[PDB]
């Protein structure tokens, strides 16, 4: 898996 | 961000369905495969997901986007290996999948596998991304 993305928004 | 989190899952052709969800407080879809099933994935369906009852969806099954899947493996809350596995219930017609559910801190991965595609194939695919999220405080 990628980098952590942003929370939900 | 999360787009590349299904591209990833399923770049490999495998798969005909992927998603993650939020299950702490408000349950939602974070990024799912348009058209198709999680997608429609409700805040009940996760409920029953992470509920009390372990034995109990094991002679009524489950459902997951509307869908109804047959719980063959149960270990969701199983230290170590936070992972269930499900086939497509296809009571009806003929074609029927492996799915399988992972679980991590805020969420849990979901993956559909492709007509004939080996179950522990999709449970490995499934086990090691959400590996990568509990190490990544997700």
């Amino acid at each position: 898996p990628p980098p952590p993305p942003p929370p939900p928004y | 961000g999360w787009n590349a989190y299904i591209d990833n899952l399923m770049a490999d052709g495998t798969c005909q369905d992927a998603a993650i969800v939020g299950y702490k407080d408000s349950p939602s879809v974070w990024a799912a495969v348009p058209g198709k099933t999680f997608v429609n994935i409700t805040p009940a369906e996760v409920g029953v997901l992470v509920g009390k009852d372990r034995s109990s969806f094991y002679v009524n099954g489950l459902t997951l986007g509307g869908q109804k899947c047959s719980v063959i493996r149960d270990s969701l809350l199983q230290d170590g290996e936070f992972s269930m596995d499900l086939r497509t219930k296809s009571t009806g017609g003929a074609p029927t999948f492996n799915v399988t559910v992972t679980k991590t801190d805020k969420t849990l991965v979901l993956l559909m596998g492709k007509e004939g595609v080996h179950g522990g194939l999709i449970n490995k695919k499934c086990y090691e991304m959400a590996s990568h999220l509990r190490r990544s405080q997700y």
